[PDB]
RNA sequence: GGGUAGUUUGACUGGGGCGGUCGCCUCCUAAAGAGUAACGGAGGUGCGCAAAGGUUACCUUAGAGUGGUUGGAAAUCACUCUGUAAGUGUAAAGGCAUAAGGUAGCUUAACUGUAAGACUGACAAGUCGAACAGAUACGAAAGUAGGUCUUAGUGAUCUGGC
RNA sequence: ACUCAGUUAAACUCCGAAUGCUAUUAAAUGAUGAAUAGGAGUGAGACUAUGGGCGAUAAGGUUCAUAGUCGAGAGGGAAAC
RNA sequence: ACCUGCGAGUUAUCAUGUCUAGCAAGAUUAAAGCAUAGAAGUGCUGGAGUCGAAGCGAAAGCGAGUCUUAAAAGGGCGAUUU
């Protein structure tokens, strides 16, 4: 019930982050603040696919 | 010529030679799952190393020109 | 009616690595443990598995205080 | 007879049949050796007067380490703490006569 | 589609077979560095957690005795003695009062490029790491933060997909 | 549960040796150390003196730790061994 | 069974190490040709090719530097002392 997610910088879209997350706990959207190495600078990642 | 010794193509294609003697070569383990893995494992694994030196030998016989 | 069980672990090589008394450059292993067996003075660092790391070139010495064992660079 | 009864048996009377004037010839020995070693700063001379097969390892090392590979191995040493130390160790394998 | 052909069907094992077992972690065996066998003696495990993480600030149980509607030996509260035996997602050990225990606010460092110097080690591997640059989080600041108190939660190469 | 007295524990330790391990210095012992290059063989051990586990504080038994011997060692002694 | 004979790490090439001989930042020719000889030679001709002389980086490419990177900022592999 654990999937592993992939965060995606907002603002290029790169697949920056590759992470773990449990589905069926939340079913949300996860956000998070990581530091996009494209443009150093922090910045936005969102919740995504991996393949 | 009727019997020049082959390299071993497969260890070839791995290994590499430096100019007085080590041997060059890519790490392993960062080529797969890799979302568990620490960064600063990954970011070791990236980088290139040198075998030890107890191999050497058995490199050279298997690469006879290389 | 076999053996219910005969599983073991790896050895883990813990102990003090540097005796006391022995001069150490900077960043040298001392003491490899689970937990604060010995606690950290003087010029040493602890790593997030408690290990105890020199801070600085010297000799490595032993304190004990309250009953606890301390170890500094001297 | 039963083997293991018979093989305690032999090295028992082995062991035992050892001569008491023998032994006594070995502690005269021992307290000459302890008798010169309880003195300080003086030259000494050691004999080797027993051989280093079957010994112990450590004690074959302290002998090489005074000099001494063969019975009938003569070496003049001048007592310290260290040759003091050494001397003890070996006491048992070692004659020692004092260098006037 | 055994009509016919080419092959596979493991090893350890107090003979073999049957049975059982094969990765990794904790303790003893292990003889006070480390290491050290067995079909020796006991357990856990192929995870969980967007907080059970990071930072700042503020706090301490369990048990014995005594007094209280349910409430009795024991639920909740007050006090005395005791001073960690309580509790630390998950097994056990080593640790944890400055608490690593508990609560609350903010927050995402559960970062990028890196790394002097090492431990463990046949090799391949694994682990610790001051400190440097960029971007931050928290705090007034010094500083801390490169996940989880630490020690298991894992799988090479080749091939293929995004 | 509490008090006094007396006991058991490899996986209990309020305490804790003797040895061993590690560092420094001074002596002592003379190619025993380390590195590189070339070339192997070995990866079936056994016994004794100690510390052990398993077995039945039985076995020339099994499996570990220290040292020696045989292995690869003639000679003398333990009647032969 | 005895005795006497026969009866096993060789040859051809490649890699690498050492020794010997020679040259030297260069060393060396292979196939093949000519001449003489009839003497399956050995004296020339023949430099196509190979190994050194620069490495690093997947490569492009750059070069006593190169790559990892905004960074010689630190290291990895080099070298200035062949």
């Amino acid at each position: 019930a654990v999937e592993l997610i992939s965060l995606i910088c907002e603002e290029t879209g790169i697949r920056n982050y590759t992470t773990t997350k449990n589905r069926r706990n939340k079913q949300e959207k996860l956000e998070l603040m990581k530091y996009c190495p494209k443009l150093r600078k922090h910045t936005l990642h969102k919740e995504g696919k991996i393949k | 010529m009727a019997n020049k010794m082959k390299t071993r193509k497969s260890a070839k294609k791995r290994y590499s030679f430096t100019v007085n003697g080590k041997v060059k070569y890519k790490k392993q383990n960062l080529r797969h799952i890799l979302t568990k893995k620490s960064s600063k494992r990954k970011r070791n694994l990236r980088k290139s190393g040198n075998l030890s030196c107890f191999e050497v030998k058995r490199i050279k016989t298997l690469l006879p020109y290389g | 009616g076999s053996s219910k069980n005969g599983r073991d672990s790896i050895s883990k090589r813990l102990g003090v690595k540097r005796s006391g008394g022995q001069f150490v450059k900077a960043g040298e292993i001392i003491v490899r443990q689970r937990g604060t067996k010995f606690h950290k003075g003087k010029n040493v660092g602890l790593g997030r598995d408690y290990t105890i790391f020199a801070l600085s070139s010297g000799k490595v010495e032993f304190k004990t205080l309250k009953g606890r064992k301390y170890v500094s660079i001297v | 007879i039963k083997r293991k009864l018979r093989l305690q048996l032999k090295k028992a009377r082995f062991n035992a049949s050892r001569s008491r004037s023998k032994n006594k010839c070995f502690i005269k020995r021992m307290e000459n050796n302890r008798k010169i070693i309880s003195k300080n700063n003086i030259n000494v001379q050691v004999f080797l007067v027993r051989s280093l097969i079957g010994k112990l390892n450590k004690k074959v090392k302290v002998l090489k380490a005074l000099g001494l590979n063969k019975i009938g191995d003569k070496k003049v040493h001048f007592l310290n703490e260290s040759i003091k130390g050494m001397l003890n160790e070996t006491i048992n394998m070692i004659l020692l006569s004092e260098v006037m």
